């Protein structure tokens, strides 16, 4: 039944008119079924047959030819959606099983006439017009428009959630011990009541909703064994996500793919590594929900990697507000980190992996910091507080790093956990120039016009080198010069540049970079026993710098 | 119960729409605090529940102001304030006293409760929407908009201007040697009186405000005398190496962007050659004089600098270690309006982020006192680090604009 609740006013974006997209014809077996499904819908108030004065149209389709799946109609609102106003999505993110507290008695109610029993803003219905295809042309097709929140329309979820909140509000006040969570058509109700009274408070809720227009069938059916909330299995002492199965086939429609991305977004919340970039590609640029879009090579590869991940189940425990959260991180091999959040040893709430990179040049200690920050924020989202950290970094390592970093850094309450490969600063810059180490004054230049450059050095001991370079830049030549000096020197060396660029990069003790050059500089830096790097203004006297400049700039 | 008196019409700047700024995640205590605060504000009609068909949003969170008291609510209206039309003569409120910066002490009163008695233009409320988040997203957000002048919105102080004048008229008759300046939710009161003499007049003013509907949270002493600039200095070693000399010339060169009268020549002289860094050099006389020369030039404040009321104020900060920091404020590069230092540690915070969040508030306050605007900040920190943590240490009812920088070797140049 359609709910008595007040509609929410809905607007088109300013300057935009309504949809005016035309119907595709077809099989007069699709037209049957459509007309059946439609008359049924019309019987229940969801839609009304209308008058041809209405100028707007959006397409209709018929899907799942039998297959033990009778038929089902399919409205393509893509065009209307782009024309309807934006909405504020209130939710910061979707709820996680580990965020749930332990409850003696739990029920999940289903909202079937979810969308199809919440009224649409009267003024807005005219824009949801569609036609069922006119077989022959002495008259047009059957016209209709929606009276409730349409399936794929941009506003249904926001408005549906809004409405569920107004409707549940009375019943919550009357019942402050009971917690209710709405998610799509799942309604989670938990309490610590005895199964006798709890089941009883539920019947009351079912009536409450019923008064407001919302049905809720004698649940039983034949799905009662496991107990599912938004795809999670909620057992008494733990939750589980059963392995997800992605369809296999080759003929993939726009609709098939739109469905796939959704089911992958739900999933990336529980599993680490789920990717959707290639699949989303296949979509925009086209039309026709039912047109077959063949999978690119990359897309095919994303799907393979996605199955491999979604291959295993996931398990976790519930949250106990009376216990600290602990989070533990391990290094996993070049930009790879794993973490476990728990409250009691070995009973995990949530586990994940961070695989990323800072910018172009980074180090394990920066990465660990960002990982700590990413985890802090997740924790606040899911539990509203921050975990105590256990990190594979010695206090002294962190102590010397944050002491000397030109940027402010911080890490919350933490303790050292001597575990996998510990997190280390791979080399250090010397504070003071080194006695009896040779001094290389390096320099580099390159013609912006021609791309040709030279990189080389000059040392206090009469040593020298100049190297001709094709297609590089002022900035690369500077780096090449420094490398030269690293190559051609002993375990101790004082280098001197006038390159702000170069000096900055080395200053931050990168142990990893996306520049081949820089990575070779690193491997050099780690061999050396003592390095001292030094900046000076270019184009000044500076006896050292002056010469290297002359030599390195015969590229004018 | 609000006042049926006419509302001032308020518009956004032409071409601009409302804020659509995402709410950041909040801790549990902050949530429970705000739900409590708002529930009460709604009963009093200060704000109203709204739904998702209102597309705008501004983040909200909660703080503890004067001496870790109890929860205050803080809406980050930086985006709405930029998008909100200006007010000409009632520009950002009133003119700014030049004599406020010259008083023995200055105290900062939180006068935000006042705004909640003027109704806000009806067509404008929608742009004031904010959404309290829920833990693990169990609930969905509680959304509200404002029915009255909101705290934090630049429109509020300007619309309440004429009421403020009238409310403070009495107190200024009885005290003409007191300077008063309103910046947003705040009242800056400065006398050159005497710590106890002065402080009684704050409680005195507070009582006067209290008898006028202006409840005031239950000061915060600051002294714009104790404000001096950080002079640039050079070392004066007994033994000078090639490196020593080399560093020095580097400093002197950068510093030639501020003072165009310094020369480095006689010192580069000394470095003629391809010497080892360790090599001690003896100074010329024509060079060793050059030093005391520049040492003097740099001993006298830069001259000819010009506050321009039309341009932004900009703030740079440098972490110097030791729990110590440095900042310059300026409008155009190298033409600095002030430079100072903020040293701490040896007390209670080994926390690097807490120290910077505190420095940002001292610099902003100083800047309010002196020019009546807040500077935009270049912050020596990664966006995610600062974003995950700053609010835990914030105690002001305002928020300056900021961006995140990439510091070079101009650190070892400010000390
Ligand atoms: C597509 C989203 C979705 C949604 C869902 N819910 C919300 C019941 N369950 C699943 S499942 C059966 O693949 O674990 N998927």
């Amino acid at each position: 039944p359609i709910s008595p609740i007040e509609t929410v006013p809905v607007k088109l974006k300013p300057g935009m008119d309504g949809p005016k997209v035309k119907q595709w014809p077809l099989t007069e077996e699709k037209i049957k079924a459509l007309v059946e499904i439609c008359t049924e819908m019309e019987k229940e108030g969801k839609i009304s047959k209308i008058g041809p004065e209405n100028p707007y149209n959006t397409p209709v389709f018929a899907i799942k030819k039998k297959d033990s799946t009778k038929w089902r109609k399919l409205v393509d609102f893509r065009e209307l959606n782009k024309r309807t106003q934006d909405f504020w999505e209130v939710q910061l993110g979707i709820p996680h099983p580990a965020g749930l507290k332990k409850k003696k008695s739990v029920t999940v109610l289903d909202v079937g006439d979810a969308y199809f029993s919440v009224p649409l803003d009267e003024d807005f219905r005219k824009y949801t017009a569609f036609t069922i295809p006119s077989i022959n042309n002495e008259t047009p097709g059957i016209r209709y428009q929606y009276n409730v929140l349409p399936q794929g329309w941009k506003g249904s979820p926001a408005i549906f959630q809004s409405s569920m909140t107004k409707i549940l509000e009375p019943f919550k006040k009357q019942n402050p011990d009971i917690v209710i969570y709405q998610y799509m058509d799942d309604l989670y109700v938990g309490s610590d009541l005895e199964i006798g009274q709890h089941r009883t408070k539920i019947e009351e809720l079912r009536q409450h909703l019923l008064r407001w227009g919302l049905t809720t069938p004698d649940k039983k059916h034949q799905k009662e064994p496991p107990f599912l909330w938004m795809g999670y299995e909620l057992h008494p002492d733990k939750w589980t996500v059963q392995p997800i199965v992605l369809p296999e086939k080759d003929s993939w429609t726009v609709n098939d793919i739109q469905k796939l991305v959704g089911k992958l977004n739900w999933a990336s919340q529980i599993y680490p590594g789920i990717k959707v970039r290639q699949l989303c590609k296949l979509l925009r640029g086209t039309k026709a929900l039912t047109e077959v879009i063949p999978l690119t090579e990359e897309a095919e590869l994303e799907l393979a990697e996605n199955r491999e991940i979604l291959k295993e189940p996931v398990h976790g425990v519930y949250y106990d507000p009376s216990k600290d959260l602990i989070a533990e991180i391990q290094k996993q091999g070049q930009g790879q980190w794993t973490y476990q959040i728990y409250q009691e040893p070995f009973k995990n709430l949530k586990t994940g992996k961070y695989a990323r990179m800072r910018g172009a040049h980074t180090n394990d200690v920066k990465q660990l910091t960002e990982a700590v920050q990413k985890i802090t924020t997740e924790s606040i989202v899911i539990w509203g507080k921050t975990p105590k950290f256990k990190l594979p970094i010695q206090k002294e390592t962190w102590e010397t790093w944050w002491t000397e970093y030109w940027q402010a850094t911080w890490i919350p309450e933490w303790e050292f956990v001597n575990t996998p490969p510990l997190v280390k600063l791979w080399y250090q810059l010397e504070k003071e120039p080194i006695v009896g180490a040779e001094t290389f004054y390096v320099d580099g230049a390159a013609n912006r016009e021609t791309k040709l450059g030279k990189a080389g050095y000059v040392t206090n001991k009469g040593r020298q080198k100049v190297v001709p370079l094709t297609n590089t830049t002022n900035q690369k030549t500077q780096l090449q010069a420094i490398y030269l000096a690293l190559q051609d020197s002993g375990l101790e060396v004082n280098i001197v540049t006038d390159s702000q660029y170069a000096l900055g990069i080395i200053q931050a003790q990168p142990d990893k970079s996306e520049s081949e050059l820089v990575n070779q500089i690193i491997e050099q830096l780690i061999k050396k026993e003592k390095v001292y790097l030094a900046w000076v203004p270019a184009h000044k006297g500076i006896g050292g710098n002056e010469q290297v400049d002359k030599l390195v700039s015969a590229g004018i | 119960p609000i006042s049926p008196i006419e509302t001032v019409p308020v518009k956004l700047k032409p071409g601009m729409d409302g804020p659509k700024v995402k709410q950041w995640p909040l801790t549990e205590e902050k949530i429970k605090a705000l739900v409590e605060i708002c529930t009460e504000m709604e009963k009093e009609g200060k704000i109203s529940k709204i739904g998702p068909e209102n597309p705008y949003n501004t983040p909200v969170f909660a703080i503890k102001k004067k001496d870790s008291t109890k929860w205050r609510k803080l809406v980050d209206f930086r985006e709405l304030n930029k998008r909100t039309q200006d007010f000409w003569e009632v520009q950002l409120g009133i003119p700014h006293p030049a004599g406020l910066k010259k008083k023995k002490s200055v105290t900062v009163l939180d006068v935000g409760d006042a705004y909640f008695s003027v109704p806000l233009d009806e067509d404008f409320r929608k742009y004031t929407a904010f959404t309290i988040p829920s833990i693990n997203n169990e609930t969905p957000g509680i959304r509200y908009q404002y029915n009255v002048l909101p705290q934090g919105w630049k429109g509020s102080p300007a619309i309440f201007q004429s009421s403020m004048t009238k409310i403070l008229e009495p107190f200024k008759k009885q005290n003409p040697d007191i300077v008063i300046y309103q910046y947003m939710d705040d009242l800056y009161v400065g006398s050159d009186l005497e710590i106890g003499q002065h402080r009684t007049k704050i409680e005195e003013l507070r009582q006067h405000l209290l008898r006028w509907g202006l409840t005031t949270p239950d000061g915060y002493e600051l002294h714009p005398d104790k404000w001096t600039v950080q002079p640039i200095v050079l070392p004066e070693k007994d033994s000078w190496t090639v490196n020593d000399i080399q560093k020095l010339v580097g400093k002197l060169n950068w510093a030639s962007q501020i003072y165009p009268g310094i020369k480095v020549r006689q010192l580069c002289k000394l470095l003629r050659g391809t010497k080892a860094l360790t090599e001690v050099i003896p100074l010329t006389e024509e060079a060793e004089l050059e030093l005391a020369e520049n040492r003097e030039i740099l001993k006298e404040p830069v001259h000819g600098v010009y506050y321009d009321p039309s341009k932004d104020l900009i703030a740079e900060i440098q972490k110097q270690g030791q729990g110590q920091w440095t900042y310059q404020i300026y409008q155009e590069p190298f033409k600095n309006l002030k430079t100072g230092k903020y040293a701490r540690m040896r007390g209670a915070h080994t926390n690097d982020v807490k120290q910077l969040t505190e420095a940002v508030q001292k610099i902003t306050t100083e800047s309010i006192v002196i020019w009546g605007k807040t500077p935009k900040f270049k912050l020596p920190i990664q966006k995610e680090t600062w974003e995950t943590w700053w609010t835990e240490y914030w105690q002001a009812t305002w928020i300056p604009e900021w961006e995140f920088v990439n510091t070079p070797p101009l650190v070892k140049l400010w000390y």
